């Protein structure tokens, strides 16, 4: 696993300090030597940490959107997709939210 | 290390990855540490819980939202570091330097160096944790200020006894994606879950609802003796779950937009328990269904306290900045001709793009004055000439509307009103124009009937 | 007492007087003889610079070790000559016919940087000081005004009046003092002064008043100054000075042209006359060479190496400093080879040749951007490949970022056959693990934006929308094409 994470670090950001910031909370959160040994055997932290580094960019916080907010975002992207240069406003967005939801209740 | 990890209820990765980066030995500690999150995502709570669980290491709490530009930030850093050291190691001769002497980043470096080289009389090297809570919440912020705080430990001396270790706190994630090649340890804080918000609110709020005397006077106003502490906390948690499942689609995953809804709708919910609504969960919700359908957050009869000619000026400016200028001699021209002429035919096809969704148009003041005396009601036996002309009062009310930011214009800086190149526009929405036209009883719904 | 709106706690003011030279005596008929005054013209307390001298000297200790090539690397530093004769003679005659005739001339030299103009001007002034010591002429006080050695471009007045008079005023009092001293004081009580205006095109600021005054004090009959102003472009008063000040500067305009390969070969010959083909008594134990265990060693700084170092630098810009930098880098390369081959360390004959100086001639003709974009990451090369093949479709050089994103996604989805890209397209979007959803951007996207933004390959415009932020290739497109053709995977992908 350690060589595989180094191999995917070599194709992504090709840098040793990113590996250092990966390895440091692995060595520092461990409590016993056998725990550190299996933690660097499995690399049970270089996917916990590496999941958390992407936890809110444009996908891990769209995952935490609510339902009305998602319908508003979908309608706004529809309105911008329909326009020429991609601009819209709150009136053009709400004139797609009620139209979509009336077609849902239809 | 010897740090104590706190028992924060729903940030379990973050306190472990926070005790792996904050220690009392300055060698096993990074020189910069970002805690990027969003609003309400638990940054300050878990930071204060960590630093209170570890009393031995030293914190400097600094919030760059009440320190607007960068110069009070440098002055506040140089002030509070010295004030923290004065109350930490008191028996050292501490010559007070003025924090107002700091005017540039270099003078912050020089001042902090002169502060630190007078504490060489210690025994072992320590770190001081300067926390910039809300570094993206700086008001007059630029993209190159953060480079001046990354490369500050490059200037403080290496064989010194007090080393500055920063802990930032960001909020925006397009700010942080500029300082990505600097490879600072970033501990990201993802947005809370509905299952986690619904119990964060319970563990935060159900102490200050049983200790809220509007209920503890209701239990004796209603002669309620079938109660215990469970019989209070269950209706408290049930009310909080009711606000959650009622209003989560409204707010989102924000603790702050739920805290104030709970603060608003609590005594109007205690005023609906009578004698046995505390035992059941459903007929109490059916006794207070009115405060779980609509949010009721606004600050609430009439619409505007304006004159009659100013209301008709607002209506006429709303008309001429949404109507195309060619089609007005079909809508307003009404008087009998004496000479051979033809009126405007009007638009053939109704355009269904609904122009009153957009930004308005720009008109000359003669078109506003012409549409103003067309839509004006009759006033005032052949020397009256009842069609009202624009006297002083019309121009004065028009300038009052421009002052009140209701009609507006192309804001060039200190524009002249008396130019034939300055055009005007309305910046009030439709939803107040309908109330205005309802107030003066003007049929304006059939003015935009040929669009939708 | 008072509450102030802001503070200026860190303020430092000099100790400089405000009343000029015009209000010393207020008597033009009773001005004393300014030449043999105690304070004027540097006659008193001229230790005013040598206060800081015994600070940068510590221990005279520990037996520093020279080598066989440390001598040449010392003789190739900043220091008749067969280089400038027709300029030296004309400048010294044009500045001698005013010293002898009590005149007020102005000489104008110019040239691209390195052609020895400040060296010949300072040698002209040294020779005229020798003539003053031989007393065939009167004496002068020498003032060098460097255009870039001052924090304010109006401090020329302060340093000129300070050098003339021993008193320091502010700049307004100094310009009024110098105006009075160069207009009204008669030519019996002033000895002449020569002014070197080093790097003139850095005091043209906002009024052209300094350029006015230093060339309009020389149109006076009663002012004995000679301005020998140097420049960095021949047509400077036709570009950035007024036509009246062009008429002030006049018609002399002696250009210092570039050097030739013969002149440069003679220059390096005179620099190494004392060391080439001579004999040194080195020691096997350390390497400490001493010119006239012990080994008598020659030193052949070969003439073919000198002339092949000289022909290229004579072509490009012709600088007698860049020739010394080339021939010092050659000696550095030789010393490094010598020390690594012998294990000497700091505390047969030796040669410098053609295939040894070609490294010093090739160290400045390498674009280390191709050997940078080859060693770049795979995602950064994929970024550059998406930007490069969007250009043939668009024709703008200024592609958006939302387009680069969808082009990267297009390449990854349309190559679903290659074993390399199916191994890498899992990690490229999910960091090789589950419990990570498929991200919209690839992993390391802001990283490989910033790693090219800071390096100057990439060029992004500032905006808040990272779908319509335009992005330009700041280096080139041809070198990106020649750097994307050695990957073995992007050559087909
Ligand atoms: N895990 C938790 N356990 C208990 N209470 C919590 C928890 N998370 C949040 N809270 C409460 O909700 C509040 C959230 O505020 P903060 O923790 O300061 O979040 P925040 O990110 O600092 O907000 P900003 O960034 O200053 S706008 C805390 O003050 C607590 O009252
Ligand atoms: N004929 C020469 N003989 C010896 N040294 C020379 C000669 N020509 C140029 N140099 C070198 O150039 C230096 C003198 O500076 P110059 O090049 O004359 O000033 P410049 O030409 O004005 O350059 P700039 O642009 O002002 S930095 C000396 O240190 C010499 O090493
Ligand atoms: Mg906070
Ligand atoms: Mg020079």
């Amino acid at each position: 696993n350690l060589n595989r994470h180094i191999r995917m670090n070599f194709e992504t950001f090709r840098s040793l300090p990113t590996l250092k910031n990966s390895i440091i909370p692995l060595v520092a959160t461990s409590k016993n030597f056998g725990s550190l040994c299996t933690a660097i055997k499995s690399c049970s932290f270089l996917d916990i940490y590496n999941k958390n580094q992407l936890s809110n960019n444009l996908t891990g916080r769209l995952q935490s959107l609510s339902d009305l907010e998602l319908a508003i975002l979908i309608s706004a992207a529809r309105v911008a997709l329909r326009a020429k240069d991609g601009s819209f406003n709150f009136n053009l967005a709400y004139a797609e939210y009620e139209k979509m939801i009336k077609a849902i209740n239809s | 290390m010897n740090v104590t990890t706190p028992e924060v209820a729903f940030r379990e990765y973050q306190t472990n990855c926070l005790a792996s980066y904050i220690s009392a030995d300055p060698d096993i500690t990074p020189s910069n540490l970002i805690l990027q999150g969003y609003s309400g995502t638990g940054k300050t709570y878990t930071l204060k819980k960590y630093f209170n669980a570890n009393p031995n290491l030293h914190a400097v709490w600094l919030e760059p939202v009440e320190l607007v530009s960068w110069k009070p930030l440098l002055q506040a850093i140089a002030r509070t570091v010295q004030y923290k050291l004065k109350t930490l190691y008191p028996n050292i001769p501490t010559t007070d330097y003025d924090p107002l002497q700091v005017e540039e980043p270099f003078l912050l470096v020089k001042t902090l160096h002169n502060i630190f080289v007078q504490y060489e009389s210690l025994q072992e090297k320590t770190c001081l944790f300067l926390i910039l809570d809300g570094f993206d919440s700086l008001q007059d912020l630029d993209a190159a200020l953060f480079n001046k705080y990354i490369k500050l430990n490059e200037l403080l001396p290496k064989d010194s006894k007090i080393n500055i270790k920063f802990i930032y706190t960001m909020l925006e994630t397009s700010f942080l994606q500029r300082y990505s090649t600097h490879c600072i340890p970033t501990v990201m804080f993802p947005r809370y879950n509905v299952d986690e918000v619904s119990t964060i609110l319970v563990m935060s709020r159900c102490g200050e609802l049983m200790e809220d005397s509007c209920l503890r006077k209701r239990i004796i106003e209603e002669q309620i003796t079938d109660c215990t502490d469970d019989q209070f906390q269950n209706v408290a948690a049930n009310f909080i779950h009711l606000i959650v499942q009622a209003f989560h689609s409204y707010t989102g995953n924000d603790i702050f937009a739920l805290n104030d809804l709970i603060d608003f709708k609590w005594p109007k919910y205690v005023s609906r328990i009578t004698k046995e609504n505390i035992f059941e969960p459903l007929a109490l919700y059916k006794s207070a269904i009115k405060l779980f359908l609509s949010t009721d957050d606004n600050l609430s009869s009439q619409t505007y306290d304006l004159s009659i000619i100013s209301k008709y000026l607002l209506i006429a400016s709303y008309i001429c900045s949404y109507l195309e200028p060619r089609y007005d001699a079909s809508i307003f021209s009404r008087k009998t001709r004496i000479i051979q002429g033809r009126a405007a035919y009007g638009r053939r096809k109704k355009k269904e793009v609904n122009p009153r969704y957009l930004q308005p148009s720009l008109f000359a003041i003669e078109r506003l004055l012409a549409i103003f005396q067309a839509i004006f009601p009759i006033q005032g036996a052949l020397r009256e000439e009842s069609l009202m002309k624009a006297n002083i009062e019309v121009f004065q009310n028009l300038s009052e509307l421009h002052t009140l930011k209701l009609i507006a214009t192309t804001m060039n800086k200190n524009i002249d009103y008396l130019s034939p190149k300055v055009r005007w526009k309305v910046n009030v929405p439709w939803e107040i124009i309908k109330e205005i036209s309802e107030s003066v009883h003007f049929n304006i719904s059939d003015y935009f009937s040929d669009i939708h | 007492p008072v509450i102030r709106k802001f503070t200026k706690k860190n303020v430092a003011r000099a100790k400089k007087k405000y009343t000029p030279f015009s209000k010393r005596f207020k008597s033009i008929a009773a001005i004393p003889d300014l030449t043999s005054l105690p304070e004027f013209y540097g006659n008193s307390s001229e230790l005013m610079a040598s206060r800081f001298e015994n600070k940068l000297k510590t221990t005279q200790k520990h037996q520093i070790v020279e080598t066989i090539f440390s001598k040449v690397k010392k003789q190739l530093n900043s220091s008749y000559l067969p280089a400038r004769e027709n300029e030296f003679a004309s400048i010294y005659l044009s500045a001698y016919s005013a010293i002898e005739s009590d005149s007020a001339t102005t000489i104008y030299v110019a040239g691209t940087p390195g052609v020895g103009k400040t060296l010949t001007v300072r040698e002209v002034v040294k020779e005229l000081l020798s003539s003053s010591a031989q007393r065939e002429i009167p004496d002068f006080l020498y003032v060098e005004i460097n255009g870039l050695k001052m924090v304010k471009p109006t401090d020329c007045y302060e340093t000129l009046w300070n050098k003339v008079s021993g008193e320091r005023l502010t700049w307004a009092a100094s310009m009024e003092s110098l105006e009075f001293y160069f207009k009204r004081v008669p030519k019996n009580k002033k000895k002449t002064i020569v002014v070197l205006l080093d790097e003139l095109d850095a005091m043209v600021t906002k009024s052209q008043d300094i350029m006015y005054n230093f060339f309009n004090w020389t149109t006076y009959e009663n002012a004995k100054l000679i301005v020998i102003a140097v420049a960095n472009t021949m047509d400077l008063p036709e570009r950035q000075l007024g036509n009246k000040i062009t008429s002030r500067i006049g018609f002399t305009r002696i250009m210092f042209t570039g050097y030739t390969h013969e002149e440069l070969k003679n220059i390096i010959d005179l620099r190494l006359k004392g060391l080439n083909d001579s004999f040194f008594y080195v020691d096997t134990k350390t390497g400490n060479a001493i010119l006239i265990d012990v080994r008598k060693v020659r030193l052949r700084m070969s003439a073919d190496a000198i002339e092949i170092a000289s022909r290229k630098v004579a072509s490009v810009s012709g600088d007698a400093r860049r020739a010394l930098k080339v021939c010092k880098r050659a000696a550095e390369i030789a010393e490094k080879h010598y020390m690594a081959k012998h294990g000497y360390g700091y505390d047969g004959v030796q040669t410098v040749h053609i295939t040894h100086v070609m490294k010093a001639l090739n160290e400045t003709l390498n674009s280390h951007v191709i050997t940078f974009m080859t060693r770049l990451s795979f995602t950064a090369k994929l970024f550059i490949y998406a930007l490069l093949n969007l250009m043939k479709k668009n024709g703008s050089q200024e592609q958006e970022l939302g387009d680069i994103v969808d082009e990267i996604k297009l390449l990854i989805e349309v190559n679903g056959s290659n074993k390399f890209v199916m191994e890498i397209a899992k990690t490229l979007f999910q960091q090789g693990s589950d419990n990570i959803s498929e991200q919209l951007r690839i992993i390391s996207w802001d990283f490989v934006l910033n790693q090219l933004l800071d390096a100057g390959i990439l060029f992004k415009q500032t905006m808040k929308n990272d779908r319509i932020c335009c992005v330009k290739l700041n280096i080139s497109v041809e070198e990106a094409k020649r750097a994307m053709n050695e990957d073995e995977t992007l050559r087909n992908l």
